[PDB]
RNA sequence: GGUUCGUUCCAUGGAAUUAACGUAAACCCUUGCUUUAUUUGUAAAUAUUAUAAAGCAGUUCACCUUUAUAUAGGAAAUGAU
C-alpha cells in the first residue's frame, strides 16, 4: 500500500514473516547514539553508533545496535536488526 | 607387428574371459564348507542395525577415549575408567543416549522434520550419504560454510524449494511463494564430530534448533542438546551410529506417510507457508467483491 | 524531422534520471540521502548468476 | 572468557515461549515449529555434573 | 481449487546445505555407478583412447557453481577410471554421464598461403625492417643482385649492409646459384638493408624448401618488430624527461 | 602456508558469504597470417609493395622439472613458430 517506498522492510518481511504495515505498529525508540571515531591512513572516519528497541507493547522487546557514516541509515539498521531479534519477556500479570 | 598386435587378442579377450570366469566362479566357489561370516567391513551401509546392542558398540570401538591427558572433565559422567592411557567410555552409557536419539530423529521424521546429517572427515562421506537415503534427509560431508543458518538469506539464495503436500506430492500454485519465500533451516542436525565443526552447532544453539552430537572424551558435552557418548575418530563406530539413526528416519517415514493414506496428517502447515494463505485469500477477496 | 522516443521508465536514460533527481533536490526541505534511495529502489536489475 | 554461551539444552523452553504468543497483538499465535512437538516428551540429560 | 490446506516446503535436491548442490549431485552420481559396475574389468592406460575432459572453469560455468579444484580433481579421477571399464562391457549409463564431460573446442586454424612460382622461375619474398618492405625476385642464376637497379655496391656504401642483405646466401653457400632483383622502398640504409634480408630468405624457401633449419640459426627468417617509440607529451623525446627542479 | 607480474590461484582458519570502483580484461597504434577492394597508389604480372575494413594468433605445441598431490614453473642465437 506504498508504506515502504523504499525497500528496507521487505528483507525483513521475510525474516519475522509479517506485514510492512504491522511492523510499524511496533513501538521503536532510539536510545543511544555515539559519534564513535576511527583513525585510519586516510584520516579520521566519524561514524554514528545506535542502540534501537522494537517492542509491541504486549512481553516482546528487541535490541539492535549498527553504525554508519550517516545517521539515517545507522537508525534503519538497528531498527530492522531489532524487529528480528524480539524476543518473549515474562511479565507478571502483564505489569 | 606380432608385438602390438597380442594385445589386441587380450583386449578382445576379456568379455569371454569376464563371462566364462563369472559362471565358474558360481560352481565351485561354495564347495567345502560353510563360512560363518560375522562381520564385513561395509555392513553397516548395506543393511545397518535397526538397534546397536553392548557388543555391537564394542566390537565398532564406540568406547576408545581420548589420552587421559586430553580430557574435558565436564564429561565425565561417561567414562567408565582408565586402560591403555585412554578414558573408556560406558558402554551402557553410549547404548542409553544412542537410543535416545533415535526417538528423536524418529519422532521428528514422523513430524515431517527436516533433518540434516553431517559429517565433515576424509572417510565420512559414504557413511553421512546413505543415512540421508533412508531417513529421507539432507547430507553434509564438507567444510560448514559460516552463516548458512544465521545468514541464510544470502547463501542459500538460489538454491530451489519446492511445496509438498501430506503423501510428499509435489503442489502446484506455490509459484509466487518461493520467489519470496526465504531459505529453509534443519529441524534437527545430527553431528558426527562436534568436536571440529563448532560453528554450525552455535548456529542451531543461536536459532532454536535440536542437535545431535557424538562427544567424545574430549569434547564439551554442552554443544549439542542430545549427546552421545562415543568415540568419534573411529569410522567403524560412527557408521553404526549412523545406521541406527537412519533406519531411525526411515521407521518414522513410515508411520507418517502410511498414516496419510488414511487422511491422518501428523502435521500442520508451518507458520511461513501460512501466512501466505492468509495473503491469498486476501487477495482473492477482491476478485468476488470486484 | 522528429524521431521523439517515448520511455517507459525514466531509469533507461541518464538524462531524464539527472533532471528528476535534480528537481527533487531544489526544495529546502528535500531529504537528500532519502529521494536518492527512492529512486534506485524503482531500479529493478535482472535475475542473473554470479558464476 | 574465550567460551560461548551455548543454549542447545534450551531450544524447546526458548522455542516453546517465542510460539505461544504473536508478535501481532490480537492474533492468534501461528503454528510452532515441526520439531516442537517432535521432542515435547524427550527433555535432555543432566550434563556438567561431576 | 484453492490450496491445499497442508503444505510444508522440502528442498528438491539432498545437497541443500552443501557448498555447492548441484555438483554434489553429478558427483554422487559417479560414486553409485563406480559402485555396482566396480567389479567389470578395466583395460591398460596405454590402451585406452584419449579423450579431451572438460576443464574446471567449464564446470563452474555449466553447473554455475564455484567448485574446489582438489574436490573436481577428485571427481575427474573417477571419471577416467569408469572411462577404463571395456567398451563392450561398458553399460549404457556410464556412456552418457562420461559424454557429458567430452570438451568439443576446436582451436582456430590459420595456415600460411605458399609463395608460388612464376612460370619463368622466379618467386617473390617479401621482407620489412622497422619502416621499409622489400620484395625480392629470386631466380637461378651466376650470382648477380641488383638492389632497385643498381649494383649491391653503387647501393649500399658500406659493406656491413652488403653482407647482410644477401645473408640468406652466404649462410647457406648459395650466392652463386640464385641471382635477385630486388626492389625496395622507405626506411633507410639498415632499414633497407636487414628488410632485404627476410625477403631473400623467404624467397630462397620457395626454391628449397629444406633450409629453414639453417636459416633459422642465421637468423633471417625471424621479423625484428622493433620500431621508433611515439614522442609522448611531458616528455623531450619517446622516454626523455625534462629537467625536474627540486625547489 | 604455498604460488603469482598481481588479494592472481590453491589449501586452510572455533565465521564467514558477497557488491561497487581501481586492478585485470578489452580498446587504439604496431607485428605475422587469411579474406576483401585496385584509384589518385603499384615496372611487369597469373598480385607481390602500398592503402584499410573484418577475422585468427602465444608461452600455443614440444622438452625438462614439480610441494600438501591441491594450485605450477623453468630453459632465452643452434626444439617448432
Ligand atoms: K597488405
Ligand atoms: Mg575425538
Ligand atoms: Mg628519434
Ligand atoms: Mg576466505
Ligand atoms: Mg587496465
Amino acid at each position: 500500500d506504498g508504506l515502504d517506498d523504499k525497500g528496507q522492510y521487505q528483507e525483513l518481511k521475510k525474516r519475522t514473516g509479517m506485514s510492512v504495515r504491522q511492523i510499524l505498529q511496533l513501538k521503536t525508540k532510539k536510545l543511544v547514539h555515539r559519534r564513535v571515531v576511527n583513525q585510519t591512513r586516510l584520516g579520521k572516519i566519524a561514524s554514528d553508533s545506535v542502540m534501537v528497541i522494537a517492542g509491541n507493547g504486549d512481553g516482546w522487546l528487541g535490541l539492535g545496535m549498527a553504525k554508519s557514516v550517516e545517521a539515517s541509515i545507522a537508525v534503519e539498521k538497528a531498527t530492522l536488526l531489532a524487529i528480528q531479534n524480539m524476543q518473549p519477556i515474562p511479565r507478571y500479570e502483564n505489569r | 607387428d606380432e608385438e602390438a598386435l597380442k594385445l589386441k587378442q587380450q583386449i578382445e579377450a576379456i568379455p569371454g574371459n569376464f563371462k566364462l570366469f563369472k559362471q565358474t566362479k558360481a560352481q565351485t566357489q561354495k564347495l567345502g564348507a560353510g563360512v560363518e561370516v560375522r562381520y564385513i567391513p561395509e555392513q553397516y551401509l548395506r543393511n545397518p542395525p535397526s538397534d546397536a546392542s553392548l557388543e555391537d558398540l564394542m566390537a565398532a570401538q564406540a568406547h576408545m577415549g581420548h589420552n587421559t591427558s586430553l580430557w574435558n572433565p565436564a564429561n565425565a559422567r561417561y567414562i567408565y575408567g582408565v586402560r591403555q592411557g585412554i578414558h573408556i567410555i560406558s558402554l551402557e552409557t553410549t547404548a542409553t543416549h544412542l537410543r535416545r536419539a533415535a526417538r528423536v530423529v524418529e519422532e521428528v521424521a514422523y513430524r515431517g522434520g527436516l533433518i540434516l546429517f553431517v559429517g565433515t572427515r576424509p572417510g565420512q562421506r559414504p557413511i553421512v550419504v546413505r543415512a540421508a537415503e533412508l531417513a529421507k534427509a539432507c547430507h553434509l560431508f564438507t567444510k560448514w560454510r559460516p552463516g548458512t543458518i544465521t545468514n541464510r538469506e544470502q547463501l542459500l539464495g538460489g538454491v530451489p524449494l519446492t511445496v509438498v503436500d501430506e503423501l510428499d506430492r509435489p503442489l502446484s500454485g506455490f509459484e509466487d511463494h518461493l520467489h519470496d519465500r526465504r531459505p529453509l533451516a534443519p529441524d534437527l542436525v545430527v553431528c558426527l564430530n562436534p568436536k571440529e565443526n563448532m560453528t554450525l552447532l552455535y548456529e542451531c544453539s543461536l536459532a532454536k534448533i535440536p542437535t545431535i552430537g557424538i562427544i567424545d572424551t574430549n569434547t564439551n558435552p554442552s554443544w549439542v542438546t542430545y549427546q552421545i557418548p562415543a568415540n568419534d575418530d573411529s569410522l567403524r563406530a560412527t557408521a553404526l551410529i549412523s545406521g541406527v539413526l537412519g533406519r531411525a528416519g526411515e521407521r518414522g517415514q513410515k508411520r507418517r506417510l502410511e498414516a496419510a493414506q488414511r487422511g491422518v496428517v501428523t502435521w500442520k502447515t508451518p507458520a511461513d507457508v501460512q501466512g501466505y494463505f492468509e495473503l491469498a485469500s486476501a487477495r482473492a477477496a477482491d476478485a468476488r467483491r470486484r | 524531422e522528429f524521431n521523439i522516443v517515448n520511455m517507459r521508465s525514466f531509469l533507461l536514460n541518464s538524462d531524464i534520471l539527472t533532471k528528476i533527481l535534480a528537481l527533487k533536490l531544489k526544495n529546502r526541505n528535500a531529504r537528500v540521502i532519502k529521494i536518492m534511495d527512492v529512486i534506485l529502489n524503482k531500479a529493478n536489475l535482472p535475475k542473473i548468476n554470479r558464476v | 572468557g574465550k567460551g560461548r554461551i551455548f543454549q542447545a539444552a534450551k531450544v524447546y523452553q526458548r522455542a516453546s515461549e517465542a510460539a505461544a504468543t504473536n508478535i501481532v497483538s490480537g492474533l492468534p499465535p501461528r503454528n510452532p515449529p515441526l520439531w516442537l512437538k517432535a521432542i515435547e516428551s524427550i527433555p535432555p540429560a543432566e550434563i556438567n555434573t561431576r | 481449487f484453492k490450496l491445499h490446506p497442508y503444505a510444508r516446503a522440502v528442498p528438491v535436491s539432498p545437497s541443500y546445505f552443501t557448498r555447492t548442490p548441484r555438483f554434489y549431485d553429478n558427483y554422487l552420481s559417479l560414486e553409485k555407478l563406480m559402485e555396482e559396475y566396480e567389479d567389470l574389468p578395466v583395460i591398460p592406460a596405454t590402451a585406452v583412447e584419449r579423450v579431451a575432459w572438460k576443464t574446471l572453469e567449464d564446470i563452474r560455468k555449466e553447473l554455475g557453481e564455484q567448485v574446489k579444484a582438489s574436490e573436481f580433481a577428485r571427481c575427474l579421477a573417477l571419471v577416467k577410471r569408469l572411462n577404463s571399464i571395456h567398451p563392450d562391457l561398458k553399460p549404457q549409463e556410464i556412456k552418457d554421464v562420461l559424454d557429458s564431460f567430452r570438451r568439443n573446442v576446436q582451436p582456430f586454424t590459420n595456415v600460411a598461403k605458399p609463395i608460388p612460382i612464376d612460370q619463368f622461375g622466379r618467386a617473390c619474398g617479401v621482407g620489412k625492417r622497422k619502416a621499409s618492405s622489400a620484395r625480392a625476385f629470386v631466380v637461378e642464376g651466376t650470382g648477380e643482385v641488383l638492389v632497385n637497379g643498381k649494383t649491391l655496391a653503387e647501393y649500399f656504401g658500406r659493406v656491413h649492409d652488403r653482407e647482410s642483405a644477401v645473408w640468406a646466401l652466404r649462410a647457406t653457400n648459395r650466392i652463386d646459384k640464385y641471382n635477385v632483383w630486388v626492389k625496395v622502398e622507405g626506411g633507410g640504409t639498415t632499414g633497407q638493408a636487414e628488410a632485404i634480408t627476410l625477403a631473400i630468405a623467404k624467397a630462397l624457401l620457395a626454391h628449397e624448401p629444406a633450409l629453414k633449419p639453417a636459416l633459422r640459426r642465421a637468423g633471417c627468417v625471424t621479423r625484428d618488430p622493433r620500431k621508433v617509440e611515439r614522442k609522448k607529451h611531458g616528455h623531450v623525446k619517446a622516454r626523455k624527461m625534462p629537467t625536474w627542479v627540486k625547489r
